[PDB]
DNA sequence: TTATTAATTCCATATGGAGACTTGGTTCCGACAATATTCAG
DNA sequence: CTGAATATTGTCGGAACCAAGTCTCCATATGGAATTAATAA
């Protein structure tokens, strides 16, 4: 009923073009992902180098 | 992008403490040598010059220049005053105009990467005024040292203090007195000064010499059709000058079917009677017509990732396929493999300019990848025992194929003009007999050919001399 | 009678768009220096 | 009567630019490709 936590963040590309191939295009996640242990983008680098308080 | 990373510090560096990204990409820590601009150039000061009121001069804009520093002067007098070019004259009579030294190396401050410095060398004659646009930089090193070792290298220095600025890319002489040339390769440059400038004239020279007899990819393909039909060419250029076209009701049905009364089909009606007075050999092209596709053109991203797509872009003068994609999309219609070229195939352009319309094209290179051509083009299989696509291409880019192209093809929106199959099937084309043909192509084909092999040596000298300035800077 | 074209609806092509995109460098307002004058008690 | 006025001229800075050049991607009828009920026969 919800993710793993072995992965959490989705950094091994797995399955997700088949979250909108067909079928499940239709139950897709178009949500922004979060991440908190690796970037290779740059809103989850701002996320980690700011230190806002 | 990049996670570059910097410290407050830092953006106190120039008198303007500005953070933009460019910048703080260029700054870095250093440990090398410095300079400043007071060791090499030296920034002159703006002024009105005394023009003469009875000479034709010269004058040079940023367009006038190219990315190779070779200034293209026009030439006006003061004594035409046209409202054609009266903007030049309007913004010489503001003060927008200086004349150079003889010795500074003039570099353009609105977009600073197109390689617009150019250098006014010492001995030469035929002044020519510059626009306050450009950056009279002067040096105390030899003016060709400076010059080399800004063309090619400090480049991406030279690029990094623009002003952004909400709209054009500019370069401003403030900055541009802070950058921080390294010693090694002034150094090293001119310790091979003595040499580096004799073979760098050699390249040069002989750049010239290959540029002296450059033609262009039209006229070779307006001068062999001209050639060979025996049509002078000073006179379908001044018939298509004069505009008063008058004809009847009655002409207006004949070969019609349609109906159309526009002006520019009676100037194309009026203009084949002066292209097939002598030539008796024109066939109507719908009998040699076996068939007409369009294409597909889906929603293309450009460098994406998909099956690649042909632009307007890839038809030349010459009847060949540039072949050379951009675009790719990633789209599917159940029938893509009947829109994916294959060599052999004749594409006229359906949709340009009024002048660029109607350019056809053979698909002379042999490519194992899948191409798809837009609905921009038409495919044309025509029976290979009268025509011989390759003559049609070169008859259509040629001005039998402008003059005709020009006055017929219709639209509302005359920049993207557009041809129908119709056009094509009422096309009455000069097909002399085989063995006329196979001799206007072939001559035009070695014309080209020749053109196309002094075309590479151009870009070949001219990359030999900044591979000579890389490695001589380098050592 | 077994045809029948001349009537239909159903998609792949063809024509057209009060166009739309792209590389590159031009006009021109608007502060602003340098005047640009001082009057004024 | 010394003054640094204001008051303009004329000229650097700068533009949610945008004039030049030229490539497009998509609605929409069509027409033909499927029927049909016709059509003789």
């Amino acid at each position: 009923n919800k993710l793993k936590e072995e992965y959490s963040e989705r950094d091994d590309e797995e399955l997700i073009n088949h979250f909108k191939h067909g079928v499940l295009y239709q139950y897709r996640s178009e949500d922004i992902l979060l991440r908190n242990k690796t970037v290779h983008k740059i809103l989850d680098e701002i996320r980690q180098g700011v230190i806002w308080d | 992008g990049l996670i570059q990373r910097r410290n407050f510090s830092t953006f106190a560096s120039e008198p303007s403490v500005r953070f933009d990204f460019n910048y703080m990409k260029s700054v870095t820590p250093t440990t090398e040598e410095y300079y400043t601009y007071k060791s090499l150039f030296e920034v002159v000061p703006s002024t009105v010059p005394t023009l003469d009121e009875s000479e034709p001069f010269k004058y040079a804009e940023i367009g006038h220049v190219s990315k190779n520093g070779e200034v293209f002067p026009v030439t006006l007098s003061f004594e035409d005053r046209d409202e054609l070019n009266e903007d030049l004259f309007k913004k010489i009579e503001k003060g927008d105009i200086f004349l150079p030294e003889r010795g500074n190396i003039l570099i353009s401050a609105i977009r600073p990467y197109l390689n617009k410095i150019v250098l006014i060398k010492e001995d030469d004659k035929t002044d020519i005024y510059f626009t306050k646009a450009f950056i009279q930089i002067k040096p105390l090193i030899n003016s060709r040292i400076l010059y080399y070792a800004l063309r090619t290298i400090f480049s991406e220095k030279i690029n990094a203090v623009s002003r952004q600025g909400k709209g054009y890319p500019t370069l401003k002489e403030d900055d541009l007195k802070t950058i921080q040339f390294s010693k090694k390769v002034i150094d090293n440059l001119l310790a091979k000064e003595e040499e580096l400038i004799s073979n760098i004239d050699a390249l040069e020279k002989d750049i010239k010499e290959l540029k002296s007899i450059q033609r262009s990819k039209k006229e070779i393909v307006d001068e062999v059709f001209s050639s060979h039909f025996n049509i002078n060419m000073v006179e379908l250029m001044a018939l298509d000058s004069q505009r008063r076209v008058d004809v009847g009701l009655s002409s207006i049905s004949s070969l019609n079917s349609t109906i159309r009364y526009s002006y520019r089909w009676n100037k194309m009606k009026l203009i084949q009677k002066y292209l097939y007075r002598d030539i008796d050999c024109i066939e109507p092209l719908g009998k040699y017509i076996l068939s007409s596709n369009n294409g597909w053109s889906p929603e293309s991203v450009v460098g994406g990732e998909g099956i690649p797509i042909l632009g307007q872009e890839h038809l030349e003068f010459d009847g060949v396929l540039n072949v050379s994609p951009t675009k790719a999309t990633t789209k599917t219609k159940n029938n893509m493999e009947n829109f994916f070229i294959q060599e052999g195939d004749l594409f006229i352009s359906r949709g340009n300019t009024v002048d660029l319309v109607g350019l056809a094209c053979v698909v002379e290179t042999e490519v194992t990848e899948d191409i798809i051509y837009p609905d921009l083009y038409i495919r044309l299989k025509i029976d290979e025992k009268v025509i011989h696509k390759k003559y049609l291409a070169l008859l259509f880019n040629s001005f039998f194929g402008r003059l005709y192209f020009k006055y017929v093809s219709k639209g509302k929106n005359q920049t993207m003009v557009k041809i129908s199959s119709n056009e094509l099937l009422n096309y009455y084309l000069p097909i002399p007999p085989m063995e006329e043909q196979l001799e206007i192509v072939g001559k035009i084909e070695e014309q080209i050919g020749a053109q196309n092999e002094i075309e590479k040596q151009i870009e070949e000298k001219r990359n030999q001399i900044r591979v000579i300035i890389e490695e001589t800077a380098r050592s």
